[PDB]
């Protein structure tokens, strides 16, 4: 379970190019990308 | 020179389409804009980044394979070795024009959203043609 | 007689090979890492132009700042945000004799490949697939090991003049005679630089008012000997006979480009195996062209010299073609036999005219005695002319082991460029972050590899080569499949569509 | 979207002018050669 | 236009030009003279004993029992050759240690080494220079440095052989160029491509009253010291310990071990800022396989030979200065060369005419010589392919092997040999 999810977050960070970033420029990226998907939810619920 | 030649690589058009497409939702998620206003700042961030990517940024990001020969071109000029209309040059230029009908018509033709986008199409054009190729007006950024 | 080509060329053994196309979804994915590399390089270059300190790159002095700047900042824009990143995996530095076996000397960086510092331990006992053995001839005991420790003895390291000067000496005459025998040809020279037989002779046959039809994927060598030459330069298509039989005939019915007279001369550069993209020339159809059109050619086998051929002479004897049929035959000595230096054959008049227009014989000093005579004792093996038969079970070994080394690479499911007889084998990995994980990888479970990037192919075609060997055994040929195997599995490699059935 | 060709309809005269002009440069250049720059 | 049978008879009435030109007359060369043996101080050159003056080894090295016996040990360690081409496995760790003992040497911050003589500076110049740039080179500039200039495809203006106010006077005409484009002028860089102790002519170029010129007129500096390393200097570090010019105004150094480390391949040094960049630029590096590693041990042992006895390069230069007061009076020859340079010229008083008469004049002293006991050789060029082309001459090297007599009796030697050839 644990040792398989943790699979399927090391293929996420090769097809997205993260494997090779420093450790601050994840971060980065990785708020960068649940904030879109937070605020694409929100409006989702308030236009429907 | 696999600079000149990357817009013939395989899936880069449907990639490219893809990228305007993905710019499109992360706009309409914003929680309060309306929707003619989403679609001219979709046409006016591609524009301005077109712009920026194929019409300013001169020589390449890696060493030059002659000797610094294509240090005074911007990547339209070098594009399939200045060779015009080749695929990709009719593709790139296609683009940006059926993505004006798209939001000349979501703006229900409004009279304040037409003194934009033309504007902005027209800027993305001009540079196209033929005639322009290897000009600068006046000296903006001639070395 | 197996099959014919409409230009005539005549092929006596099947020829078959594979360029299998790259996935869409595949495709598209790599567009993203980079894309993703470039926004991040950009958020570098502004965060670092005053905010980062970057103590750590050196700059200018501080009494030259009025000058003009030496480099130019978007140059080497690829060089500081993408390879840089990974480049732990690409100057490794052995301490052993390399063969079938290496010792690498372990180092890790702190500041992300900015400052690598040796900590002193030796990884022992590496599997090598990264340096150019066929043959096995790069050992520290044998025959040939006696033979280079005599001769250094009672002459010396190297010589100090050149060979029009009173540099040349009796070696040098002994080895151009032997490689003649070799090849099959009326005359050779030697020189001693591989990259400087083709820069600095090329030249020295065409000029002004001449065409080179010079194929896509040739070596830089080639190519700065064509640019200094001072003639025109066409690119045909990488290994089309329909490309280059188009731009045969334009050269001809429409002459010089201003002036439309007619050329003096056409000179054909090809190659014998192309390294990264390791396949096989057309030999028939580019000889049955250069007859037709009167054009004159130039081979550069330095992968298959030793490397094909029943008995080891190179491409020409793989297809079984006359060797009178080439005009010039270039090749090197560091791929196959162990030394250094490279060489030209041909009719006796070409090399009596190379031998006093040619840049390296009055310019350049000679080779040395010790890699002269390895390079004899080990030619001398090939032939059988030691009394043994040391030169039969090397070249049969490695054939054996290509064989078998590509066939369960394709039953497993990879995709592999290239003709079916090649020993170099390049396996396929779009993404730019499997190139990092890769050598990593691989390293770890010991095994030596090298990965090519977007500098030097193309965008979406990245790729990891396999230079076989014939001092490579069964046992460390299955120990090596089955880390490939795993490591395969472990990055999701597998890209192969229509995977071969055992 | 019903009110927007509504408002096609009614959209002024002069920009239906300009999109016959692109739709007419989009076929203009869409059967043209190659010749290089020379 | 141009039918299918206009075509087709257009292609069977063509006829190239053969590959290789009929020899129109008997060529000078042709005639390379067999050395059997070694090429030490004792030879033996077309089944003849003769003392040769034409080796380029200062300082002996090459029968050195010392430096021999650390190439062996190298040798029975690591095989002959490498296999690859210092990017894929194929550094050792002995090209690490030569590339920082070299280094601390030479006193300079980082070095670079090559695996041929002639490439360390045919890949240089145009790592650095490029389409839009200005050089200015002296005249006589051995074959090398052209062919590097060539390579790099940038303005290349020439001036007279050592005199500073044609410098000037051509950098002046640059400057004024500047005002008539302010906005060009930014982006153009300038190199001094300059060679210390030329081998063509035998003079040392003047580096105090050309260090001034670049910080005057913004311009880097190119030093190409292959024929002084080792030779010239209380320490045999050059041209800059003989002026005492600080090091860090040169930009860059260039040198080979082929003359007085009596090895193969070159090497280059300066800061770790200029460098670095031809790690990946620079072609003969990259696109090449790596030094073998008994050369690079024979290097080290040289390198160290000459650190631990730093008074050898006064006894060179002793009788380098001694034979070049003997061959002052003969009769039809004159002695063209510094009194400090370890190999001079020897060109012909009153030239007969033609090119081609005296080379042949000068074959006749040669071989002549060759008869006694006292080998040499003149020097040799690719006349179709040369910028400026020096007269015939016979070279006269001297190293540190050959004694007092010996030299007096090559000096007597050839004397009475010119004076009845010339005369």
């Amino acid at each position: 379970a644990w040792k398989q999810m943790s699979w399927f977050y090391y293929q996420y960070l090769l097809v997205t190019a993260l494997y090779m970033l420093e450790p601050w420029e994840r971060t980065v990226f990785n708020s960068m990308l649940v904030s879109i998907v937070g605020m694409a939810l929100y409006t989702g619920y308030v236009f429907m | 020179n696999p600079n000149t030649r990357v817009m013939n690589s395989r899936g880069i058009w449907l990639s490219y389409v893809l990228a305007i497409g993905l710019l499109h939702i992360v706009l309409l998620s914003i929680p309060f804009v309306s929707v003619p206003v989403v679609w001219t700042l979709t046409n006016l961030i591609h524009n301005m980044g077109m712009y920026i990517f194929l019409h300013t940024v001169k020589g390449t990001p890696f060493e030059t394979p002659d000797q610094g020969k294509a240090r005074l071109l911007t990547h339209w000029e070098q594009m399939d070795y200045g060779v015009q209309f080749t695929a990709s040059r009719k593709f790139l230029t296609i683009t940006p024009i059926v993505l004006y009908f798209l939001t000349s018509f979501y703006t229900k033709y409004d009279q304040i959203h037409f003194v934009l986008n033309t504007v902005s199409l027209m800027s993305v054009l001009i540079p196209k043609l033929p005639q322009l190729h290897g000009v600068r007006i006046f000296g903006i950024n001639k070395y | 007689i197996h099959h014919v080509t409409q230009n005539g060329g005549l092929y006596k053994r099947p020829f078959n090979e594979a360029f299998e196309e790259t996935p869409m979804l595949v495709a598209v994915l790599t567009y993203v890492g980079y894309g993703v590399l470039t926004l991040f390089g950009y958020l570098r270059d502004f965060l670092r132009y005053w905010r980062i300190e970057k103590c750590h790159h050196a700059t200018e002095r501080e009494e030259q700042k009025d000058f003009v700047s030496l480099y130019q900042d978007f140059e080497n824009f690829y060089t500081r945000n993408l390879y840089m990143r990974i480049r732990d995996n690409w100057n490794r530095p052995i301490c052993s004799v390399p063969g079938a076996r290496v010792d690498i000397m372990e180092r890790q960086s702190h500041d992300y490949n900015w400052s690598f510092k040796y900590t002193g331990n030796i990884i022992k006992g590496v599997i090598n697939m990264g340096s150019y053995n066929y043959l096995g001839f790069a050992r520290n005991t044998g025959s040939c090991q006696e033979a280079a420790a005599k001769v250094l003895e009672e002459y010396g390291a190297g010589v100090c003049s050149t060979r029009q000067e009173i540099g040349n000496l009796d070696k040098h005459e002994e080895l151009e005679e032997l490689v003649a025998r070799f090849l099959g040809v009326e005359a050779a020279m030697a020189y001693g630089m591989g990259f400087a037989t083709n820069s600095m002779n090329i030249p020295a046959l065409v000029g002004k008012g001449c065409l080179i039809l010079s194929d896509e994927l040739n070596h830089a060598s080639l190519v700065l000997g064509a640019r200094l030459s001072g003639a025109t330069i066409r690119i045909f298509k990488h290994n089309n006979m329909q490309s280059l039989e188009k731009l045969l005939k334009d050269a001809i019915v429409y002459g010089q480009p201003r002036t439309r007279r007619p050329w003096k001369k056409i000179l054909i550069l090809v190659e014998g195996i192309y390294s990264m993209e390791g396949s096989i020339v057309r030999l028939p159809e580019v000889i049955a062209l250069k007859k037709k059109y009167k054009a004159y050619l130039y081979l550069d086998e330095a992968h298959s010299i030793g490397a094909l051929g029943p008995t080891g002479r190179g491409v020409v004897e793989y297809f079984g073609l006359d060797p009178e049929d080439v005009d010039v035959m270039m090749g090197t000595f560091t791929k196959s036999f162990g030394a250094s230096g490279g060489y030209i054959g041909g009719k006796k008049e070409l090399i009596d005219y190379l031998r006093t227009h040619s840049h390296s014989a009055v310019y350049a000093t000679s080779l040395s005695p010790p890699v002269v005579e390895q390079i004899i004792t080990s030619m001398k093996c090939i032939m059988g002319q030691d009394g043994t038969s040391l030169g039969k079970e090397c070249v049969q070994q490695l054939a054996e082991n290509t064989r078998y080394f590509r066939r369960r690479l394709k039953e497993m499911g990879f995709i592999i460029y290239g003709n079916e007889d090649s020993p170099v084998v390049p396996l396929m990995l779009y993404m730019p972050a499997k190139i990092g994980a890769f050598g990593r990888e691989m390293l770890k479970r010991n095994i030596g590899v090298v990965v090519v990037g977007f500098p030097a192919t193309p965008i979406i075609e990245s790729r990891a080569r396999f230079c076989l060997s014939a001092a490579h055994t069964k046992e460390i040929l299955d120990t090596a499949l089955k880390e490939i195997d795993e490591v395969g599995d472990l990055l999701q490699l597998k890209y192969s569509r229509h995977r071969l059935v055992p | 979207l019903v009110e927007m060709v509504q408002a096609l309809y009614e959209a002024p005269a002069y920009h239906l002018i300009l999109e016959g002009i692109l739709i007419l440069w989009i076929i203009r250049l869409l059967f043209s050669k190659t010749y290089k720059l020379q | 236009d141009l039918t299918v049978k206009e075509k087709e008879e257009l292609i069977e009435e063509w006829q190239p030009e053969p590959l290789v030109p009929p020899v129109p007359k008997d060529h000078p060369a042709l005639n390379y003279n067999i050395v059997s043996g070694p090429p030490s101080h004792k030879t033996v050159v077309n089944g003849k004993e003769c003392i040769n003056f034409a080796s380029f080894n200062f300082l002996g090295l090459l029968d050195n029992p010392r430096v021999k016996a650390a190439a062996l040990a190298s040798l029975k360690k690591y095989g002959v050759g490498t296999c690859g081409p210092r990017g894929f496995y194929g550094t050792f760790d002995v090209h690490l240690d030569l590339e920082d003992r070299l280094a601390k040497f030479m006193k300079t911050e980082e070095a670079i080494i090559y695996s041929y003589g002639f490439a360390t500076i045919a890949s240089a110049i145009p790592a650095y220079s490029k389409r839009g740039d200005i050089v200015f080179v002296d005249r006589a500039a051995c074959f090398a440095i052209q062919k590097g200039l060539q390579a790099s495809r940038s303005d290349i203006k020439l001036f007279k052989h050592n005199d500073m106010a044609d410098l000037e006077r051509l950098l002046k005409e640059q400057e004024i160029e500047d005002q008539k484009n302010p906005r060009k002028a930014r982006v153009t860089r300038r190199f001094i491509v300059v060679e210390g102790l030329y081998m063509n002519t035998g003079t040392i170029c003047p580096l105090p009253e050309l260090v001034k010129l670049k910080y005057k007129y913004k311009a880097r500096i190119f030093l190409e010291e292959s024929l002084s390393f080792g030779v010239l200097g209380e320490h045999g570090r050059g041209v800059t310990e003989h002026y005492g010019i600080n090091i860090d105004d040169i930009d860059l150094i260039s040198a080979n071990m082929e003359n007085a480390l009596a090895s193969i391949g070159g090497f280059c040094c300066g800061r770790s800022f200029v460098i670095d960049h031809q790690r990946l630029s620079g072609q003969g590096y990259c696109f090449s396989a790596s030094l073998p590693p008994l050369l690079a041990a024979a290097a080290i042992e040289a390198l160290n030979i000459m650190e631990e006895n730093p008074g050898i390069f006064a006894v060179l230069k002793e009788k380098c200065g001694q034979i070049h007061k003997a061959l002052q009076g003969i009769s039809g020859l004159k002695v063209v060369g510094e009194s400090l340079s370890p190999a001079f010229h020897l060109q012909l008083e009153e030239s007969t005419g033609s090119r081609e008469q005296d080379v042949r004049l000068l074959q006749e002293i040669v071989d002549q010589c060759m008869n006694r006991s006292i080998a040499l050789t003149q020097a040799r060029y690719l006349e179709k392919e040369e910028k400026c082309l020096p007269p015939p001459s016979i070279r006269v090297v001297v190293t540190v092997e050959q004694t007092e007599e010996e030299l007096e009796r090559a000096a007597s030697t050839i004397k009475e040999v010119a004076q009845a050839v010339l005369l």
